[PDB]
């Protein structure tokens, strides 16, 4: 139920992270002020698909797909996992 | 060299056990006809290729030249 | 140059000997441990220096073709003596 | 197509036809080697282990594969029929001195290095 | 385009302009008979075994050093070739010692080799032979010079490679010899490399003397973990014990070279090893005790508290495998004081992106650059296959270098700026010439040191330097993507760590000091018993016993990088994977294999089980961690940079000192480096001549 | 060896010694090499 | 040039290479190359279909009389898609000749058996099977004929290790020779023997 | 006439070797690295595939090496990666494959020993 840390896993040039790489381009940093003791950890994917991984305590974790997702659709998902829903 | 010697081949004429025992002997024999041949034409000379990419050298040239010892070497590891 | 160790074993040219602690010492109960008494390094360090009025001297190790291949050994250090990479002899030029 | 031949069988019903042949033939044989070996173990015992080698190599799906296997199995039943193994030759299909080696992570990480 | 059509044995070839005779020839699979040209170093040409026909030509050419031209027919196996080789071996070999049975170049020998491939098989030379005094040039190179051929790569590699000039050939004629002329130690983090170069026996190493054979060597391809650089090895062992260290080319890395600590600290792993598992016995002394007992305690200590109370700390050799399972039990545990001894700024990006702590230029980059900026740092020492490679740009394309902190020697010459920080806010705020000078730059670097991150200032010695790189980028436009920002690291566990999100520092600790602690590998001493509270557990799992073992509670051995598979990430942010050369000595495990096992008998076992399905495990966190040869990133500076400057935090009127100010404190800084009698020898030779 | 004697050698054996295999004396095989690897030793000092 | 160097004889190759090319041109079938080594041996690649016949006719035509089977042998080339290369060395006493022709085969595909052609094949044949596991279709009697009754695999396979897998002690307690996986005392030392220099170049190959 | 099999290429039941040894062997499908002490490059033309080192202990009485494993000495040569990476999967081992290292072309000038304004001018011969 405690959100530990945030990773997402978005590939460099493949069209499906597209909306993925807009968002970090767009409305990472602001994120980042919104929260800044919290780990959201930004890697590279190979040509599989985007990941949203979401760790809890005492090791918990999920991972959600974010595969063809737009800026906002990611956005939703993120503000999602970090409210108490889902 | 065995086109510089003379011998004869036994044949045998049954195929039997008996027959190939007498072809034994008699190649005994002629054995020791050519026995006698390489010893009365034995030649003088080296008994190894004069090549030592291949055969190794003589003792005393390994621990003399340089070009010995370092074929030595290489031919026998 | 024998010497022994702290629980008796001879310690060999190599410088091996057992621990106490080391099992394997039982095999060497009711038998012996087989050491060679001829230390090659103080028989060399025995032989005297030979003296030479030449910078660059040849070494063979005697014998001729019985001995290791001929290796040629310079003398230009002063303080210090050429010795042979097969044999041990060492050779210097005289001095003072 | 891949374009490949034949040893005996056209497909996988041929080939299971003839492991079926095979297994009649070790299962009926496996008490004549108990009597003639002059074996410890019982009957069961033997045909279990018989059992056990062919669920060994239950998993292949190629009939020349199985076609071989088949001639191996052959082969072995033959050297078993005219007494050319030994006592010692049955036995080694049951690996009495080896001593049992542990699959846990546990048990492996102790001992060894091994994975 | 530009390119010229000649033969090769008539066969022929596409070549650009100014390719070489040799060249040509390699270019269809033939390898010149060579002793003086090496392709890494300047053409010298006096060797003369590369001696080759040119067709409708009566002399022959050196093929090495002749360009070839339009036409040309290279008859490489022609009678003229044959017999040009035959007389320049026989006049190698006129002098040589016959010195093969206690030589250690024997039967790895250039000479031997191609004596027997394209000389003689006999001599005809009656004379004596000329035999030379040997040379001292320190306790790692061993000097035999009568085995000397005079092809001078030594001299040449020492002046272009290292950048010291200390050796030459006095003399002349049949007398002239290759030294120093004088007592003197060539000591330099790049030196043993000669042993490699010189084609003979002449010069050898000195460690490795007598002990084996080339033939006898089993060779295993791993990576080097003194530094963060990642230098391509080959680890050569024979019947279970690793025997030498030799370089293994890659081009983009070290490309034929290593350091001396890298070569020669591999004597440290044969002492002070830990081989059993220990506890603390009635009295408070170590003592040796079976792996399920000491498991069992530490379960039993680790299954008692949760949270802030358990902590880790990762030494500067650990692999990811071992992280990434020691950071899933922490978190099974719900801890999240997984932290490293070497120290990275936290606040902004942090290490949320990763090109925030990264080499983004890469190292093959150096050579597209025209103006470095070096920040606190010493590359010499710190990285020395770095600091060659700024060598090779300096040398070979005209590259501007230019440092800020202490005056270091660097075998080139750069321009000192100073050493006090302001002069970084005087180039952000334009005040400085060398701001004009990296505005004109079109592929400026901008390279700040880990080590300048030591101390309490380090986060607004990034912000400033992050600014710089921001009004690089501003007033000289983007380049397309040249990533001028940079990190260097100087620990090869520091970039896999962050990866996995470690907390860099050891601040966490500080704050909240846990009741349990744990050591992987943590040997810099960087917490002592003082900053803990009393009965406080403390569990080391490493290889060697140093700073940390003797305050342990509980040892668990563990292995070396020569003794597992593992995963390093380099300064680049290349991740790349050792092999394992022999095994753990005694009772030593596998570090995953101890964390999993420990896991499994403290009841929160540990998904995975093999090697594979750690490196499952490694892909889920970070995946970047499975591309074993891929350094290309996104580049997410504006962000960082965005991030980097809403804190404020004011700089320090400190100089900025790195640690290894000369040679003496460059062989030893881990543990195995300290355990080492090679470098003992070596700091004992460069503090005293004698 | 009366009329041809052997060369003389201060290592040569002065005792000829027979086939001592059945016998205490018997040689007994050993390794001759040192240690490879070397132990920390841990300190002899309480550490609290 | 004299003393050292093997002298070579032009006249049998000339007439080896004419019978090649007599061979071929009846045979086209089946041929896929024909070859004359420099110290006078002649090689003729087939297709494995063609073993039979081939065979046959270099056993019962006038011209040819080839009618002992010196040796039938298989050399395994992992890095072929058909591993196995299999050899028939035949001799000519008619004629004082000798002829070699060889054929290809993989894993999983048998060869026709030649027992039918030459009695001598019977044997080989077999110590084929129980050396590389190639199988001969329509062979009298075929089973292991060198290796240990019951033993597993085929030790002159590349990938089968010198030493093998198992190894045979007495054991007390069951009374009887037993096997158990093999451990050396000494582990045997690999050797790293070849040159790094390039010592025959009539036989380099194209960098690719 | 042919039957046309569909399957994958896998003859390990046929082949001998334990079970042990085909699942827990990893194998390296690689060029080997040109020994750094020699400037031959003939060492670096084929492809080896090797196996995974295990444990080697000394022997009590003489101090020899012992190994348990049958696979320390197997090294196979091959022609391409893609014959290694068939052979290697048709007998069921499980494969790490490297890419082949060439050393990138270079620009040699020898007259660059000499030049009038750089710093590619020598100091020494
Ligand atoms: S350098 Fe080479 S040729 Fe000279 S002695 Fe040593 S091994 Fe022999
Ligand atoms: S010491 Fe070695 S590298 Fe230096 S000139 Fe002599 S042979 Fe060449
Ligand atoms: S290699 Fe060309 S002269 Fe030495
Ligand atoms: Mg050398
Ligand atoms: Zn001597």
């Amino acid at each position: 139920l405690g959100l530990r840390e945030i990773r997402i896993h978005l590939c460099q040039r493949s069209p499906g992270s597209q909306g993925v790489r807009d968002f970090i381009e767009k409305r990472y940093v602001e994120l980042k002020k919104a929260n800044p003791d919290l780990p959201i950890l930004i890697r590279e994917c190979s040509d599989v698909q985007p990941k949203l991984w979401a760790r809890y305590a005492f090791g918990q974790e999920k991972n959600v797909s974010l595969n063809n997702f737009s800026a906002d659709q990611v956005t939703r998902t993120l503000e999602n996992v970090l409210s108490g829903k889902a | 060299v065995y086109d510089q010697v003379e011998f004869d081949v036994p044949i045998g004429s049954r195929g039997d056990c008996y027959d190939r025992y007498l072809c034994r002997v008699e190649e005994m024999r002629q054995s020791l006809r050519i026995i006698s041949q390489c010893l009365n034409k034995m030649p003088p000379g080296e008994i190894k290729v004069d090549d030592a990419k291949v055969s190794p050298p003589k003792r005393a040239e390994m621990k003399t030249s340089m070009e010995s010892l370092i074929h030595h070497f290489k031919l026998y590891t | 140059g024998v010497r022994t160790s702290p629980t008796g074993e001879k310690v060999t040219h190599t410088g091996q000997a057992y621990d106490d602690g080391d099992y394997r010492r039982v095999r060497f109960s009711d038998r012996q441990k087989e050491v060679n008494e001829n230390f090659a390094i103080d028989l060399i360090a025995e032989q005297p220096v030979s003296e030479v009025g030449s910078r660059v001297i040849s070494c063979d190790g005697g014998g001729g073709a019985l001995g290791h291949p001929r290796v040629y050994i310079n003398l230009d250090k002063e303080t210090k003596t050429g010795t042979c990479g097969y044999c041990g002899l060492q050779f210097r030029q005289p001095h003072h | 197509g891949t374009s490949v031949k034949p040893i005996f069988s056209r497909d996988m019903n041929e080939a299971k036809r003839r492991v079926r042949e095979l297994y009649r033939a070790w299962y009926r044989e496996v008490p004549n080697t108990v009597h003639l070996f002059q074996l410890d173990i019982s009957v069961k015992q033997g045909r279990d282990k018989v059992r056990e080698m062919f669920m060994k190599n239950a998993h292949v799906t190629d009939p020349r594969v199985v076609d071989l296997l088949v001639i191996k199995g052959k082969m072995e039943l033959e050297e078993t029929i005219n007494v050319w193994k030994q006592r010692t030759h049955i036995m080694r299909f049951f690996h009495e001195t080896e001593a049992p080696r542990p699959t846990d992570f546990l048990s492996k990480f102790y001992v060894g290095h091994d994975p | 385009s530009n390119l010229i059509e000649v033969f090769v044995d008539g066969q022929s070839v596409m070549v650009e302009p100014g390719t070489t005779v040799l060249q040509a020839c390699e270019k269809v699979g033939m390898q010149i008979p060579r002793f003086c040209y090496h392709e890494r170093l300047s053409v010298a040409g006096n060797c003369r075994m590369c001696l080759v026909e040119i067709e409708k030509a009566p002399k022959v050419v050196a093929a090495c050093a002749m360009p070839v031209m339009k036409g040309w027919n290279i008859l490489t196996n022609s009678e003229k070739s044959k017999k040009a080789r035959e007389g320049v071996m026989e006049f190698l070999l006129a002098n040589h010692p016959l010195d093969c049975p206690i030589c250690d170049q024997g039967g790895e020998c250039d000479l031997q080799d191609q004596s027997m491939m394209f000389g003689s098989d006999r001599s005809r030379f009656l004379e004596g032979k000329r035999a030379v005094e040997d040379k001292n040039i320190g306790p790692l190179v061993k000097t035999i010079m009568t085995r000397c051929i005079q092809c001078t790569r030594c001299i040449r590699f020492a002046s272009e490679i290292a950048g010291v000039d200390d050796l030459g050939t006095t003399g002349r004629g049949n007398d002239m010899q290759v030294g120093t002329y004088i007592e003197k130690m060539f000591m330099s983090e790049l030196s043993g490399n000669i042993i490699d170069i010189c084609p003979v026996g002449a010069l050898t190493s000195k460690p490795y003397a007598f002990t084996a054979r080339p033939w006898e060597t089993r060779k295993t391809e791993s990576i080097d973990v003194m530094d963060a650089v990642g230098s391509n090895i080959v680890v050569s062992t024979r019947t279970g014990e690793v025997m030498r260290i030799l370089p293994r080319m890659h081009e983009d890395i070290n490309e034929e070279w290593i350091s001396d600590k890298t070569r020669f600290a591999y004597d440290g792993l044969k002492r002070q090893r830990l081989t059993q598992p220990m506890i603390r016995n009635e009295k408070g002394l170590l003592t040796y005790t079976t792996w399920e007992d000491a498991l069992s305690r530490v379960a039993g200590m680790l299954q008692s508290f949760q949270g802030n109370d358990v902590a880790a700390i990762a030494g500067g050799l650990v692999d990811a495998e071992a992280l990434v399972a020691l950071k899933d039990l922490l978190n099974r545990v719900d801890s999240d004081s997984l932290c490293t001894e070497e120290v990275f700024p936290t606040a902004g990006a942090g290490t949320d992106l990763r090109s925030n702590y990264l080499l983004n230029t890469t190292i093959a980059g150096v050579e597209e650059a025209d103006v470095i900026l070096l920040v606190g740092t010493n590359p010499r020492f710190e990285a020395p296959l770095f600091n060659a490679r700024i060598r090779k740009s300096w040398l070979h394309n005209d590259l501007k270098v230019a440092l800020i902190g202490s005056p270091v020697d660097l075998t080139y010459r750069y321009d000192h700026l100073g050493d006090s920080p302001k002069i970084l806010q005087d180039i952000a705020s334009g005040n400085h010439p060398f701001s004009q000078i990296l505005k004109e730059a079109k592929k400026p670097m901008v390279v700040l040191g880990s080590s300048a991150l030591q101390r309490s200032d380090g986060t607004a010695i990034l912000a400033a330097v992050s600014n710089i790189a921001q009004n690089i980028r501003l007033s000289s436009g983007v380049t397309g993507d040249w990533k001028v920002m940079n990190i260097l690291h100087r620990i090869a566990s520091q970039v896999a760590a962050l990866d996995l999100g470690y907390k860099p520092g050891v601040e966490a600790i500080r704050k909240n000091p846990p009741k349990v602690l744990f050591l992987l590998g943590a040997d810099g001493g960087c917490i002592t018993r003082q900053d803990l509270p009393k009965d406080c557990f403390i569990i080391y799992q490493g290889h060697h016993g140093d700073v940390g073992a003797p305050m342990a509670d509980v040892i668990l051995p563990g292995a070396a990088y020569t003794e597992k598979s593992a995963t390093y990430v380099n300064t680049e942010g290349r991740a790349q994977q050792t092999k394992v050369a022999v095994t753990p000595p005694g009772l030593a495990r596998e570090d995953w294999k101890i964390i999993r096992a420990l896991s499994e008998i403290a009841g929160m076992t540990l998904p995975y089980d093999t090697l594979d399905q750690v490196r499952s495990r490694l892909e889920e966190v970070s995946p970047n961690l499975v591309r074993y040869d891929d350094v290309e990133g996104a580049n997410y500076f504006q962000q960082a940079n965005e991030l980097s400057k809403l804190v404020n935090q004011q700089l320090l009127a400190d100089p900025l000192v790195p640690p290894q100010l000369t040679i003496k404190d460059f062989y030893m800084t881990d543990s195995i480096s300290r355990a080492s009698q090679t470098m003992a020898k070596c700091v004992k030779a460069v503090t005293e001549g004698i | 060896p009366t009329t041809k004697p052997p060369t003389a050698r201060k290592y040569i054996w002065t005792n000829h010694k027979f086939n001592v295999s059945g016998t205490p004396q018997q040689y007994v095989p050993y390794s001759t090499t040192r240690k490879k690897i070397q132990e920390w030793v841990p300190p002899s000092t309480p550490y609290k | 040039t004299r003393p050292t160097i093997r002298p070579r004889n032009d006249v049998v190759h000339k007439q080896l290479s004419a019978f090649g090319q007599y061979v071929a041109e009846i045979l086209p079938k089946y041929v896929q190359q024909v070859q004359v080594s420099c110290f006078n041996e002649l090689e003729i690649f087939i297709h494995p279909d063609g073993v039979i016949p081939v065979l046959t006719f270099l056993r019962d035509h006038t011209n040819a009389q080839f009618k002992s089977l010196a040796d039938l042998t298989a050399v395994d080339v992992p890095t072929r898609q058909n591993r196995f290369e299999i050899v028939y060395n035949l001799l000519s006493l008619r004629f004082n000749s000798r002829i070699r022709v060889k054929t290809y085969t993989d894993e999983l595909t048998p060869i026709e058996s030649s027992v039918t052609v030459y009695k001598a094949a019977n044997w080989y044949e077999r110590e084929i099977w129980d050396m590389f596991g190639v199988f001969f279709a329509n062979h009298p009697d075929l089973r292991r004929i060198l290796t240990d009754y019951g033993f597993e695999g085929h030790p002159f396979r590349k990938d089968f290790p010198l030493s093998g897998y198992v190894e045979l002690r007495y054991d007390d307690e069951v009374k009887r020779v037993v096997a158990e996986p093999v451990e050396l005392a000494q582990e045997f030392r690999k050797f790293d023997l070849n040159s790094p220099w390039e010592a025959f170049p009539a036989y380099r190959q194209p960098p690719e | 006439q042919l039957i046309a099999v569909d399957e994958k290429l896998d003859i390990t039941t046929l082949t001998g070797v334990p079970e042990e040894h085909i699942k827990t062997r990893k194998v390296r499908i690689f060029v080997p690295a040109r020994n750094n002490m020699q400037s031959g490059v003939n060492n670096t033309k084929k492809w080896k595939m090797e196996f995974d080192t295990r444990e080697r202990w000394e022997n009590p009485l003489m101090g020899w090496s012992s190994t348990a494993d049958p696979l320390s000495n197997l090294v196979l040569t091959f022609s391409t990666k893609e014959d290694a990476v068939a052979f290697a999967e048709k007998n069921g081992w499980s494969f790490d494959v490297e890419e082949r290292k060439v050393p990138k072309p270079k620009s040699k000038s020898y007259g660059a020993n000499f030049s009038w304004n750089k710093r590619t001018r020598v100091s020494t011969k």
